[PDB]
């Protein structure tokens, strides 16, 4: 009858559990395909898995729509559906001033100015770039329009990745490509020529294109766009003004070429005096080197010297009758920039809250047991917020309110919270334990005992991240044990409690023992 | 206890560690015909209280190992907690002794919840009820007022996560609140407000009761409406932005009462 | 003679009232701008006072365009050459009147907001204003001018939805850089700092930090540098506050909001320099960050 009584009668999981599911799917992809064949389901899963990739192998900062279907209609509905119009990064990219509409051509076509150098190689930079181009270009690609590609100072930092470069030729409609009346390519350099030499295949539609008008002299732009309709960037124009011109220059390379050197107060522009082939057309190249990029300045002789630029294998060898005047002209402004520039500053890793769940749990739980009741209230607010937004499974034991009076002796509550999290969410133990060890050294005594008391439920999860296929993770495990040795040695106080809790719980778990003893052997030998 | 004063901290932890098995046999030495041993037992408990209030560094280890162990055994509890009352009668309210005793109250009940909560609410009910035999116009001038005050603090620290068991002791717990709405100084009124908030908070955030969803919705609404300043003025607390801040303000009667607010 | 002044202010207010019907109106407005600094003996004082009232409070909203432009031109002549300013007492009195004029004109907030917006680029006007006031010096009257400018900036941030700028974020960023030099007689000095704090708070509301355009190491590096500078200045201020108690309490309360806004804007370049005071010694900082 007792068994008869019992027998008769919206939530999104965390990232790590989905990641484990994704691992289980990907590692057994072919076999689940065979069993599902024993039809739309396997297919849907198949493309989905591909869109995701094989299991995590990349920084989540980087995510890219792939090309398995790559249809314009989809891309637009995806961007409109999630309201990418509203995100602050889009307004930031508008502030970067790339691909801004400006002016109307002599043929009556509005003109779009793409500045290549303001772009840095990166994923969100690229995809927000292409969606910004699609949004700005959208009123106007139904009609004929013209574009100007400013290629000043473009280096490998401004390149398009091959997959990203393939995106530009598929996501726009055909009449968007067809309405392009003319493409004015301005200040093309040798690096762009190299980039085209690596990428003739995708740029074969531009190969020999008469719509590519190369503005090899700045006055040639006045032949197609009125100067009042010209709105090129101010630094680009300042690159042309007050230039100290030295003709009869030669670049000594594998191929020695005829160039001219124009030295301006911020930079050095070497303009090729002989035409070379880019995209099927013979042009005058001009390589631009900022004063901030010059590495070493020296004079081999009055008729010949070598100039060293940063991130170059070899210095460029320059032969001219006036090499000495060029060297002094470069070196004066370069040294006054050297005086003008500030010193080096060390910089830290970019931190965004959705990739640091461990540190925020530590700053919450540690302060939850502090003395000041206001601090306990604030800690309760963060603990509720973290358990809400990051979608950890807490089984509904948290709720936010104002006016809650928290006792000073709430350590059982903290331990219950940490144990429930260690049960329902094991994927952040490494950063959590590491930050807990780090916050130990900067904590008060009662807080130190608290830190021990809520870190001890997590230690049983180290079996999962030990002996894993990735060796970096078991390396992290051994490193954590190294800091545990370090804190045991350094803190002579709490030493019975430290041994009672940390090593006491550690010894109780078989199959984790061997790495612990091996660490013991290597660290006892040390000293 | 005598030797615990002079040893070092590393020795002190182990000193705790071997006294803690012996405390269970005090139930043997209580309830005997000779009460000289009983007064000595109370003196020992006074020494434990003295060491708890005297020491700051090993305070959490003390609170766990001694007091949570005493909370395990049923029979000692009363003659333990009664002593606390005299301890809380000792000295003054809003002092170090009173506050650390308020914290030690929940450490006592952490090991065993239902029985300790039962004892505390039973003594609140009895000290309320005994005022009838010596009636006074107001509770503040009554002689057993302090036991009303002191145990009130005990209910504040013991209401965070069902430390006062809400699943079975809600009627008595509401009844005390009704009899203590806006009586006494600012601290006790703010403590009463915090008690009400913690009662509702633990009422919704516990898996023992397994309520329905709509019930959780209306309780969530009720918590918000008690957070309103209108209910501050109902509870007698005015001009104070945060009740939780002045609930503990000593660490860091002029307004009349109207029965419609009680309604 | 006070009767003559009575009908004089009467006609001045009447003309200011019916300029909306509408050029001679520009000549009328130029005569007003000349008469703001009318320093004639025995009348000019009350004259300018009355002027500060009328164009302050009763100017027709459709006459809002012209006035702004004319003032701009006047302060464009205030700068001697190339951003350098020339200091005359007449210019000082012009500035002092002008501040209260836009203060009242903004704060009235009557109907007719559209007639305020479609034409007005008060961006350059205020930029010139703060650039002249910053070089005034440090003394009692100068402090009074500075703090009045601070309430003006607070107001025109409060009305940011109505107005229009050519580049809003660059303007606000330049305003922040100009204002935060003023953070550090004393009673006044503390009052100046007090008002400057809500000025900076109102400026920081949803402001992505833009580095001043040099060549730059990169956008992210200089954004980190500006974040570090502003954050260190605010932490120094709050550390001085951590030790007139109501004044310090309000100063703490607004500096907390400054941290909250400045972190809420640039989280990307911003957690990495201020996740390490979640273990801070003072519990006030720890609590503040701990709800931020
Ligand atoms: N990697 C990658 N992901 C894509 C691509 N297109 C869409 N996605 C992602 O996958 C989702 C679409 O999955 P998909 O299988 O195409 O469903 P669908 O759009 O309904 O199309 P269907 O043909 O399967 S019925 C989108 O929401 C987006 O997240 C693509 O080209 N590459």
């Amino acid at each position: 009858r007792f068994f008869l009584d019992i027998a008769s009668d919206l939530s999104f999981i965390s990232d790590g559990n989905v990641l484990a599911l994704h691992r289980l799917l990907w590692n057994n992809q072919e076999k689940i395909g065979q069993y599902l064949s024993s039809r739309r389901p396997f297919d849907k899963m198949a493309t989905l898995l591909a869109y995701l990739g094989p299991p995590e192998h990349k920084p989540v900062a980087d995510t890219h729509w792939s090309s398995l279907n790559l249809t314009s209609s989809k891309f637009e509905e995806f961007m409109t559906r999630h309201q990418v119009h509203e995100k602050e990064e889009f307004k930031a990219l508008k502030t970067l001033s790339i691909f801004y509409q400006a002016g109307t051509s002599k043929a009556g076509n509005p003109i779009f100015y793409y500045v290549a150098r303001r772009f840095k190689t990166g994923q969100i930079n690229g995809d927000l770039l292409i969606y910004h181009v699609l949004l700005t270009l959208k009123p106007y690609y139904a009609k004929p329009y013209e574009i100007v590609v400013d290629l000043t100072h473009t280096g490998p930092s401004n390149r398009f990745k091959t997959d990203f470069l393939s995106k530009w030729f598929v996501v726009f409609p055909g009449f968007a490509y067809d309405n392009v009346s003319a493409v004015y390519i301005y200040n093309c350099n040798s690096w762009v020529r190299e980039y085209t030499k690596y990428h003739e295949r995708l740029l074969t539609g531009l190969k020999g294109s008469k719509r590519l008008v190369f503005i090899d002299c700045p006055g040639k732009l006045a032949e197609h766009i009125e100067h009042e309709q010209q709105k090129l960037p101010a630094a680009t124009l300042a690159l042309e003004e007050d230039l100290k011109v030295f003709h009869n220059a030669l670049k000594l390379a594998h191929k020695d070429t005829k160039v001219s050197i124009k030295v301006g107060s911020t930079a050095v522009q070497v303009t090729s005096a002989e035409r070379t082939k880019v995209l099927g057309q013979s042009v005058f190249l001009n390589d631009i080197y900022y004063a901030s990029e010059i590495e070493e300045i020296c004079l081999v002789d009055e008729n010949q010297f070598t100039l060293t630029i940063a991130n170059q294998g070899t210095p460029l060898t320059f032969m001219h009758q006036e090499c000495e005047a060029i060297v002094q002209s470069i070196i004066h402004i370069r040294t006054r920039w050297e005086l003008s520039q500030p010193d080096s500053i060390p910089q830290h890793t970019k931190i965004r809250p959705k990739d640091v769940p461990g540190t925020l749990l530590n700053i919450a739980l540690l302060n939850l047991g502090s003395s000041d009741p206001s601090l306990r209230s604030a800690a309760y607010n963060l603990l509720c917020a973290l358990t809400c937004t990051f979608n950890l499974k807490i089984e509904g034991q948290l709720l936010e309110t104002s006016g809650l009076c928290i006792p000073a002796n709430n350590t059982l509550f903290i331990v219950s919270i940490s144990k429930t999290l260690a049960a329902n969410e094991p994927h952040l133990t490494l950063e959590f334990l590491e930050e807990c060890i780090s916050g130990f050294s900067k904590s008060s005594i009662e807080l130190k005992h608290l830190c021990l008391e809520y870190m001890t439920p997590w230690l049983s999860n180290l079996v999962r991240f030990c002996k894993h296929n990735d060796d970096a993770k078991r390396q992290r495990v051994t490193a954590i044990l190294d800091k545990l040795i370090t804190m045991t040695i350094n803190e002579k106080q709490m030493y019975p409690s430290i041994q009672a809790k940390i090593w006491g719980s550690l010894g109780q778990i078989t199959d984790l023992l061997d790495v612990v003893l091996d660490s013991f052997i290597k660290t006892s030998a040390t000293g | 206890i005598s030797g615990f004063s002079k040893s070092s901290i590393e020795l002190k932890h182990l000193c705790l560690e071997y006294m803690t098995p012996w405390l269970s046999n005090l139930v043997r030495f209580c309830k005997h015909n000779d009460d000289a041993k009983r007064q000595r037992v109370t003196a020992i408990l006074d020494k434990l209280i003295t060491m708890t209030i005297n020491e700051k560094q090993m305070y959490p280890s003390i609170q766990a190992k001694i007091w949570g162990s005493l909370g395990q055994i049923t029979d000692l509890l009363d003659v333990v907690l009664d002593s606390f009352i005299k301890t809380s009668a000792t000295g003054g309210l809003g002092s170090i002794k009173a506050e650390v005793m308020a914290d030690t109250a929940v450490a006592l009940a952490s090991g065993n919840v239902k029985l300790v909560s039962s004892k505390v609410i039973g003594r609140m009910c009895k000290i309320i009820d005994k005022t009838c035999l010596s009636p006074t116009p107001t509770l503040e001038q009554h002689l057993m007022w302090d036991d009303i005050a002191i145990l009130a603090r005990y209910m504040l620290m013991l209401s965070f996560n069902n430390s006062l068991d809400v699943a079975a002791h809600l009627p008595y717990l509401f009844h005390v609140v009704t009899f203590l709405v806006a009586t006494g100084p600012l601290s006790l009124r703010a403590s009463t407000h915090g008690l009400v908030i913690n009662i509702i908070h633990s009422l919704c955030t516990c898996s023992q009761l397994h309520f329905s969803e709509e019930t959780k919705q209306v309780l969530r609404l009720s918590l918000t409406e008690f957070s309103l300043p209108k209910f501050y003025l109902l509870f007698g607390i005015s001009k104070v932005k945060s009740a939780a801040v002045i609930a503990f303000r000593s660490s860091y009667e002029r307004e009349t009462f109207a029965l419609t607010s009680l309604e | 003679d006070t009767d003559s002044l009575q009908e004089w202010i009467n006609m001045t207010g009447f003309l200011c009232a019916l300029g909306g019907v509408c050029t001679p109106v520009s000549k009328f407005m130029d005569r007003l701008l000349s008469l703001m600094v009318c320093n004639h003996e025995k009348v000019g004082l009350q004259i300018r006072t009355n002027v500060k009232d009328l164009v302050g409070l009763e100017l027709s909203p459709a006459l809002y365009p012209m006035l702004f432009n004319k003032l701009k031109n006047t302060i464009s002549k205030f700068f001697d050459s190339q951003g350098q300013v020339l200091l005359t007492d007449t210019n000082t009195q012009f500035v002092e009147q002008t501040i209260a004029i836009m203060k009242n004109l903004l704060d009235n907030h009557t109907e007719g907001s559209s007639e305020h917006l479609g034409q007005a680029s008060i961006e350059t006007m205020m930029l010139n204003l703060v650039r002249y006031v910053r070089v005034l010096g440090n003394m009692v009257h100068a402090i009074q001018i500075k703090t009045k400018l601070c309430q003006l900036v607070e107001v025109m941030m409060a009305r940011r939805d109505d107005l229009s700028f050519c580049q809003e974020m660059k303007f606000r960023n330049k305003m922040v850089e100009y204002l935060t030099d003023w953070v550090m007689v004393k009673c006044l000095t503390r009052d100046l700092d007090q008002a400057s704090m809500e000025a900076v708070v109102s400026l920081l509301a949803g402001l992505p930090l833009q580095p001043e355009e040099g060549d730059g190491v990169e956008l992210m590096e200089a954004k980190s540098q500006l974040f570090l500078k502003y954050f260190t200045l605010f932490m120094n201020l709050l550390n001085d506050c951590s030790e007139m108690s109501r004044r310090l309490a309000s100063l703490r309360h607004c500096t907390v909001l400054a941290m909250s806004n400045l972190l809420n804007a640039n989280v990307d370049s911003g957690l990495m320099h201020s996740i390490g005071l979640g273990y801070h010694k003072d519990l006030q900082t720890r609590a503040t960050f701990m709800e931020v």
